[PDB]
């Protein structure tokens, strides 16, 4: 009412955008805007002065350098990587042969938050993450995995060593406020793929050094110990060679699970085969039991590279249903490009 | 609504209170003292101003590098500023309220105490030292096997008595742009005496502690001026600094830190780590957790698996439960479990033994 | 709407005007500098290869109803491997001319970085980018050097590249949203190993960069010929025959660097002698 | 990051001599002695489109460089 | 109103009237950077419709390296 019609008189028209440097007990707060000016403000409306905290952006009032209202803007450079969202069509049900690797994950990722109901009673309480890995080059088949997570709760990826060492820190500074934004976003999950720290050769630009990155990911693992954090932001790693992390790492986490990725059999690459052929359409005479045969040591996507290098083909003919030498005559290209070099 | 209400209200009597005081800006360095009545002051603004001050103020309060308030008009001095430095960084490093008391100690005695009598005896009975003096200790140093890294702080957080300690991470020391690491350290330490007698806490010196000298090229340069600054800021003689130190990592590396702490420094434990019959303890309080029935043998179980220290056995606990929840069963039986613990230490081990006795050696 | 122009009264400080402000133009600076138009009517030779990246590039923009009916996912992304050589970059912006989309390049230096945020993963902003404005095409441009082929600091240091497209295509696959984006490869050898090691064969459009062919000389060398004036009476078989191997870019070394003969001479039309004498001229550098 | 708005100085008259193209006028001359910091942009072609490299004295350079200085 | 133009700010122009220290005389050596250079620098700013002509656009762009010498 009369106060809306009040205050505004104080702190308008014109007003600036400054950042709080420290408090004083006196309420008496000191500010600093663009460029290096300093003040004592003391007002008891609008806060919330115990929630601020130095280290935030305040307004100031022309006369005299008053903060009215509290600004919490993000934006933010970090905040835009998490979101959004997926929500991907794909289900954990689409991917077959891993039912005895996939059941412990599936359940340790919804033992806590969903059926709660016994696990809280059980006091168990492993809310350290997974560890997950496998050959040669997969770790997207366990990311497969988390598409399913995907839909449940709140979920970011953060992959690659890149984002820390292309240039000079300031080191984990920038997985430290990962940490603490899906604090504010828990429950959130976080992944992490292919962890090269220890396993890059050369540095992105001008960085340095090897003993560096050594250390910047020493304080990733107390980040993630960790002395004292409890909240969960669940953490998942996953990389191709477990030989190059250090041993100093597990001990922290993942204590209690991490899962090997194996070859596929027979009867899995048959599974295959069956879940990505059924939206397409083939002739009568292609079968499953030659195709598998023919294959040695091949994973869900290069079964997939081949039929979709079989339907560009037959797209040159304009057909949608894809012959079996038309789809033998696909399968020797990807063949062959595995046997060039 | 009604809290707003009354909060906005307040106004009336702000704006006749905004009157003084709100022209106090800004922040100013005092230079030199040339008389009693004149003093030279600098301000960010870049403009050096020799000005007075104001007679509600006594001079001798002022001493070279206090920063006061200015009234803009007359530039006289009106009121100084005992906070300085510095930005979020120390907000950052400081921790409060407490967690992990003592009843999560598994059963290592003469460690627990002989550091409980380096830090928490001489706060807790000042005048006893004093009397009986000699003189209590600089610090500690901690290190090892990973079990248990780090949490024997957690209990002088909920065993401390009154005023809070603050924690700090190693790899923030080291930073790009050569110099800021300089600032850094030394901030820390006149807030930690103003503190009087907080404890301050380096977690994993040995990324900062890089010795020593290699052909070229640095390097080491920008890390030795860390440490060794943090040493030579260690060793000044005022107070120094009644606020105690303590100090933990993971390899006893390097050998420049280690030839300046035992001046500086006593009581480097090892551990120890889980002894045979002291195992058992981790399981006394695991124990709570679940539900134990009455014919499961502790002490069986604790033999299997040399040199897990209290983690790999809190993950045998863990994965009682676990596979009991997939098995449908409440309890977990002694039988039932173990079946997966031989599993769990050995498949766990089959790509990694975890060997950090190797890691040091 | 943020990131506009607006006029500031000077009592109030109230918005007087909107007007115009530019954004993407500084986007496209970098890129009509670094690569420039190049329609199809200035490319030749590649009419074989240019019929294969069709089919790709024009899928998600103009047919995808059909992917669903032959259940075929979408191509990710595709390469360009050949000793250089010329039209890689080209054919790019050529496709992306006649799509009409967006082309962006990857770093790019020094200004993509405080264009694009203050300090990030910088693999994400961008991306903020192509999903304001699509479709879009992302190329990778270029750590193609031999400098660079040690396969020690350049593998590693062009791998965070590598590593660039890698969760880009995570991206892509994995979260986030939608079509139409794509990256393209090219680089001659070396790094390609290195990449088709991170490529476990999985997944990517595999297109080789052929080096000039004799009959692949002769339409381009009249392509680079038409802006130059010229009598008639030069012979466009013999001339191709004479430079083997060599590149595509020498092309223009011999045409342009032949008209300054001609501008020393005076003469308004030049002769078949002078441009075969800057053939000679690029034959000793080899 | 004033070296740097004055590097976008030096994009901004790269600007400026497209303002330039075409005709008249304007004639620019560079030199350098050490190409390696250069970056890739400003020696790409449409704006910088020569590059002269100073060769090392020669036999034929020995006698004339003798030949001026005697 | 704006500037005539061009009464600068700064640098200035000129200055090199009174200048420079010797001619072309000098250095015989080259022989071949000269080539290239002159056709570059003196060539188009004579004539600039020559070029317009042939159809070929002359650069600007001149860039030299190698020192020493
Ligand atoms: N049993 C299965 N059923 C269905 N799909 C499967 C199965 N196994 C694997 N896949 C599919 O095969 C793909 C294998 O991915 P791949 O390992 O080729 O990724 P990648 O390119 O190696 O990733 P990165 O480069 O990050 O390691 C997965 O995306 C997965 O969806
Ligand atoms: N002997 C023990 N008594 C009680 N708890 C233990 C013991 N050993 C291990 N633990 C528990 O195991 C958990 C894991 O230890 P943690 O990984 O934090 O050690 P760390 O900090 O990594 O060691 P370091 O700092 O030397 O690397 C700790 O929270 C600790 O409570
Ligand atoms: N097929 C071709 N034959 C001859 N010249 C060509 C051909 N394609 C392009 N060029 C010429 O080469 C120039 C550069 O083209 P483009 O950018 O595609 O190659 P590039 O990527 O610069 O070469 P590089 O890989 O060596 O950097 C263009 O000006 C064009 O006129």
């Amino acid at each position: 009412e009369e106060e809306r019609s009040k205050v505004d008189d104080l702190r308008g028209t014109p007003m600036s955008v400054g950042t709080l440097e420290e408090i004083i007990d006196d309420n008496h707060a000191i500010v600093s805007t663009s460029v290096g000016s300093e003040h004592y403000v003391s007002i008891l409306s609008f806060v919330d002065k115990d929630l601020l905290e130095p280290g935030c952006s305040v307004l100031l009032n022309h006369k005299v350098h008053a903060v009215i209202g509290v600004l919490m803007d993000d934006t933010d450079p970090l905040v835009t990587v998490m979101k959004v969202e997926k929500a991907p069509q794909e289900t954990y049900a689409d991917i077959g042969g891993l039912d005895n690797q996939i059941q412990e994950i599936k359940e340790s990722v919804e033992l806590p938050l969903t059926h709660p109901e016994y696990y809280e009673e059980m006091g168990i309480k492993p809310p350290k993450g997974v560890i997950l890995y496998g050959p040669p080059g997969t770790g997207k088949t366990l990311l497969a995995k988390a598409v399913a997570n995907q839909t449940s709760a709140t979920f970011l990826r953060v992959v690659g060593s890149e984002l820390i060492q292309k240039y000079l820190g300031d080191g984990p500074k920038l997985v430290r406020e990962l940490f603490r934004v899906a604090e504010e976003h828990a429950p959130s999950i976080v992944f992490i793929d292919e962890i090269d720290a220890i396993g890059t050769k050369r540095y992105d630009s001008n960085s340095g050094g090897e003993r560096e990155i050594q250390r910047t990911m020493l304080e990733l693992l107390n980040q993630l110990d960790g002395f004292d954090s409890r909240g969960d932001v669940k953490v998942i790693m996953a990389t191709n060679r477990i030989e190059t992390l250090d041993p100093a790492l597990i001990r922290p986490g993942r204590i209690d699970r991490k899962i090997e990725f194996p070859l596929p059999d027979e009867k899995t690459k048959k599974r295959i085969f069956q879940i990505h052929t059924s939206r397409m359409t083939l002739a009568d005479d292609v079968t499953l039991d030659d195709l598998i045969m023919a294959k040695d040591d091949l994973s869900g996507a290069d079964i997939k590279a081949i039929c979709t290098e079989a339907g560009l083909m037959a797209l040159r003919e304009r057909r949608m249903k894809v012959t079996n030498e038309d789809f033998k005559k696909s399968k020797e290209n990807v063949l062959y490009k595995k046997q060039e070099g | 609504a009604p809290p707003a209400l009354w909060d906005l209200a307040a106004d009336k009597q702000t704006l006749q209170s905004e009157q003084p005081l709100q022209v106090a800006r800004c922040t100013k360095i005092i230079n030199a003292d040339s008389e009693d009545p004149k003093y030279i002051i600098n301000v960010k603004q870049f403009a050096k101003f020799v000005v007075d001050l104001s007679d509600q103020v006594a001079p001798t309060d002022i001493e070279e590098g206090m920063r006061v308030g200015v009234d803009r008009n007359k530039y006289q001095i009106h009121i100084p500023l005992p906070p300085k430095i510095d930005p979020t960084v120390t907000m950052m490093q400081v921790e409060e309220k407490p967690d992990v008391t003592y009843s999560d100690v598994g059963g290592c005695k003469e460690q627990i105490e002989k550091l409980r009598e380096v830090v928490e005896t001489p706060l807790l009975h000042p005048e006893r030292f004093v009397n009986l003096g000699i003189e209590p200790p600089k610090g500690v140093l901690l290190f090892g096997p990973p079990g248990t890294g780090k949490t024997l702080c957690a209990r002088a957080v909920a065993n401390r008595t009154d005023a809070c300690f603050i924690r700090v991470i190693g790899s923030e020391l080291v930073q790009k742009y050569v110099g800021e690491g300089a600032r850094m350290v030394r901030e820390l330490f006149e807030m930690a005496r103003t503190k009087k007698a907080c404890l301050i806490f380096f977690d994993e010196i040995d990324a900062i502690g890089g010795a020593r000298f290699d052909d070229g090229a640095g390097g080491d340069n920008e890390v030795q001026r860390t440490m060794l600054e943090l040493i030579n800021q260690l060793d000044g003689f005022d107070p120094r600094g009644n606020i105690k130190v303590l100090m933990a990592t993971n390899r006893p590396d390097t050998l420049d830190p280690a030839l300046m702490r035992p001046g500086r420094l006593d009581r480097k434990i090892e551990f120890s780590l889980p002894d045979l019959e002291g195992r058992t303890h981790i399981f006394k309080i695991h124990a709570r957790s679940m539900s134990v029935e009455r014919d499961i043998r502790f002490e069986l179980l604790a033999r299997l698996c040399p040199n897990s220290t209290g983690a790999e056995i809190r993950s045998v606990c863990t994965e009682a439960g676990m596979f009991a929840i997939r098995a449908r069963r409440k309890i977990a039986t002694e039988k039932d479990f173990l079946e997966a613990v031989n599993k769990v230490i050995k498949s766990y081990a089959k790509f990694s033994a975890t060997p950090r006795y190797m890691t040091y050696n | 709407t943020p990131n506009c122009r607006v006029a500031l009264r000077n009592d109030s400080y109230t918005l007087h005007k909107i007007l115009p402000n530019k954004v993407d133009p500084l986007v496209s600076l970098m890129m009509v500098e670094k690569v420039p138009d190049s329609t199809y009517e200035m490319i030749g030779g590649l009419d074989k290869q240019i019929k294969e990246i069709k089919e790709v590039i024009e899928l998600p923009v103009k047919h995808p109803e059909l992917f669903e009916a032959l259940g075929i996912a979408q191509p990710k992304g595709v390469l360009l491997y050949g000793p250089p050589g010329t039209g890689k970059t080209l054919l790019a912006r050529a496709v992306a001319h006649h799509t009409d989309c967006t082309f962006i390049r990857v770093s790019g230096s020094e200004l993509v970085q405080k264009f694009i945020g203050e300090g990030a993963r910088m693999v994400r902003e961008l991306f903020v980018m192509a999903r304001e404005h699509a479709p879009s095409i992302i190329f990778m441009d270029e750590i193609d050097s031999i400098g660079s082929s040690r396969l020690e600091g350049g593998s590693g240091g062009d791998s965070e590249v590598q590593r660039t497209m890698l969760e880009l295509l995570n991206q892509l696959d994995g979260f986030e949203a939608t079509k139409n984006i794509k990256v393209i490869m090219a680089t001659n050898r070396i790094d390609i190993l290195d990449s088709a090691l991170l490529r476990p064969g999985r997944i990517d459009r595999k297109i080789e960069f052929p080096p000039p062919n004799e009959e692949a000389r002769l339409d381009i060398l009249k392509i680079h010929s038409r802006k130059m004036n010229l009598t008639r009476g030069i012979n466009l078989r013999k001339i191709a025959e004479l430079m083997p191997g060599a590149s595509g870019a020498e092309v223009k070394g011999v045409c342009t660097e032949a008209g300054m003969y001609a501008l020393r001479e005076r003469r308004v039309h030049v002769t078949q002698e002078d441009f075969e004498m800057a053939v000679a001229k690029v034959m000793q550098k080899d | 990051g004033a070296d740097r708005e004055v590097q976008r100085i030096l994009l901004e008259l790269l600007n400026q001599m497209d303002g330039f193209d075409q005709n008249v006028n304007v004639k620019v001359i560079m030199a350098t002695n050490r190409a390696d910091t250069l970056d890739p942009a400003l020696l790409r072609p449409g704006r910088l489109d020569r590059k002269i490299e100073f060769p090392l004295p020669d036999r034929r350079q020995k006698r004339l460089i003798f030949s001026t200085i005697t | 109103d704006v500037l005539p133009p061009e009464a600068d700010s700064s640098i200035m122009m000129l200055t090199s009237d009174q200048k420079p220290d010797v001619m072309y005389a000098d250095i015989g050596g080259m022989d071949i950077q000269k080539q290239e250079v002159r056709e570059a620098v003196e060539l188009p700013l004579t004539h600039f419709e020559l070029y317009k002509q042939i159809g070929i656009d002359p650069p600007r762009g001149v860039l030299m390296y190698g020192p020493p010498g």
